[PDB]
């Protein structure tokens, strides 16, 4: 209904890899159509990621354009969930003016490794039933909290009094006090302020009374990536650079110190490593220096699972004059497994068009489905996908309910594909610049 | 004898009255106070604030 930040994108129909318990892909599940071998391989790679025991495993998704490489990557991301980090970058993102390409690749790798910290905290949680603060003009005070099970009266220190005054704690507030540091958080009110007070123009909903003991031993889980730790420890004001991205080349000594203390935190009970995935789409934009760094970088124990995609065949490696498969050096190709995607058939294309129509909420006739499948096979899958939306708009303009063949023919005539546009460009080539 | 024995056994009353005093050191004091009070036309309740000043000068 309401227009959210996230709208219907090119992969909004992808919900996962669509596999069973035996990692045997279904024909049409979780938005996936076809690509049985590629999806089975993606499932095996996802299991390898979730086991987390093996570091620096690289998988390259290679196939023709429009065969579903980014779709498979997004399916892996969806089936991985938010708990496990999944950093997706374009290969052109590493070329930065703020840092070297190798620093960018390090930050991308370290962003794909979560550190799940655990700590125990003493938490007081209850309804303020009475608060008294007396000050000269040291401060003294008395606070009583209730939690249905008990009612305890507390004698307040000066620092707790200052915190309570700053938070403006009033009776009828459901508050939380962290005994480790005195931070005071208000969960909500339990009943209205006095009606006799003017202004105070609010009738907010009242949260239910806490239950159990007032003070509990609560375990809390905080997850940070290695890159966040690095940036925080890089300088006194490092945390500001986590958002602005003004991170220079972080000293390698700091990174070694962090790797060592993280190893200690995992030998102790303080933290757990959550190794994730770095997905470098269009990896052929990387140059020889970046591939050469990736060679050594995957040999680190803190390296994540690297997924790559490219449609280039035997092409020239950027920054060199040598041609290699996928635009990747043979030294890195040796360090990875290649997964190949196959071109779709009529049935797979029709099912993809159906799923895209369902996600775009476009009702379309079966004859329209047939003509659009023929167009997609002739021209491209993405072109037919975009004609879905254009034909929906043209049908709604005419006050129609179902996209018919006339709408598809209309939008086909209105919007050209690469081939017809190229033919018309050649027919008028003298009008274009530099022939 | 009980008063004599209380020289050893009066651990409770004396400590409670010495610790949980209802007054503080001399001088001007401003007491912020906030209590639950029942609404009038668990039960319906509202929160009300009182401010108390020690002396007329302040
Ligand atoms: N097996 C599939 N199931 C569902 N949708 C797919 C599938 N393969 C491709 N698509 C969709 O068709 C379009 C093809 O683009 P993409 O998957 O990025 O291809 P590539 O990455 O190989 O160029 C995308 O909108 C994609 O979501
Ligand atoms: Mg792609």
């Amino acid at each position: 209904d309401v227009t959210r930040i996230e709208r219907i994108g090119a992969h909004s129909h992808i919900r996962g890899l669509g596999l069973d318990d035996a990692l045997e892909p279904r024909q049409a599940s979780q938005g996936m159509v076809g690509q049985l071998a590629a999806r089975r391989a993606a499932g095996v790679v996802l299991e390898m990621i979730r086991e987390g025991k093996i570091a620096g495993r690289a998988v390259l998704i290679a196939g023709q354009p429009g065969t579903g490489k980014t779709a498979i990557a997004m399916g892996m991301a969806q089936a991985l969930g938010p708990d496990t980090p999944f950093t997706a970058i374009a290969g052109s993102e590493i070329f930065s003016l703020e840092m070297s390409k190798t620093e960018a690749l390090t930050q991308a790798f370290r962003r794909s490794i979560g550190v799940r910290i655990k700590e125990e905290t003493e938490i007081i949680e209850g309804e303020v039933v009475e608060i008294q603060i007396d000050r000269p003009a040291s401060k003294v005070g008395k606070l009583t909290l209730k939690t249905t099970e008990m009612e305890t009266i507390y004698d307040l220190g000066t620092k707790m009094i200052e915190s309570l005054t700053k938070d403006k704690v009033q009776a009828g507030d459901v508050i939380t006090i962290d005994k480790a540091t005195g931070k005071i958080s208000k969960l909500g009110r339990s009943f209205t302020r006095a009606r006799d007070y003017d202004a105070m123009g609010s009738q907010t909903k009242f949260v239910q009374c806490p239950d159990g003991e007032l003070q509990k031993r609560k375990e809390v889980v905080h997850t940070v990536s290695l890159h966040e730790i690095d940036v925080i420890n890089s300088r006194t004001q490092g945390f500001l650079a986590l958002f602005s991205g003004d991170t220079g080349e972080i000293k390698s000594e700091v990174r070694e110190q962090i790797n060592a203390k993280v190893a200690e935190w995992r030998e102790e009970g303080k933290a757990e490593i959550i190794p994730g995935v770095l997905f470098i789409d269009e990896v052929h934009m990387l140059d020889i220096e970046s591939f050469s760094f990736l060679n050594r970088a995957l040999e680190s124990d803190m390296a994540p699972v690297l997924i790559m995609a490219t449609n280039r065949g035997i092409t020239r490696i950027r920054g060199t004059s040598y041609q290699s498969p996928h635009g990747i050096p043979i030294d890195l190709l040796d360090r990875l497994l290649i997964v190949s995607t196959t071109p779709y058939s009529e049935k797979d294309t029709k099912q993809i068009l159906r799923i895209r129509c369902e996600e775009e909420d476009v009702e379309m006739s079966e004859d329209a489905y047939t003509v659009l499948t023929r167009i997609g096979l002739e021209t491209s899958l993405r072109y037919a996908i975009q004609l879905i939306t254009a034909a929906s708009l043209v049908c709604r303009k005419r006050k129609g309910t179902e996209v018919q063949v006339d709408d598809i023919k209309r939008v086909y005539s209105l919007f050209l594909d690469e081939s017809r546009s190229t033919q018309y460009m050649k027919e008028y080539q003298d009008a274009f610049l530099f022939n | 004898n009980l008063r004599s024995l209380e020289t050893y056994e009066r651990l409770e009353a004396d400590k409670k009255k010495q610790v949980h005093k209802k007054r503080k050191c001399p001088g001007p004091i401003i007491t912020y106070h906030s209590v639950t009070v029942p609404l009038v036309g668990p039960p319906a309740r509202c929160s009300r604030t009182f401010i108390t000043f020690s002396d007329d000068a302040t």
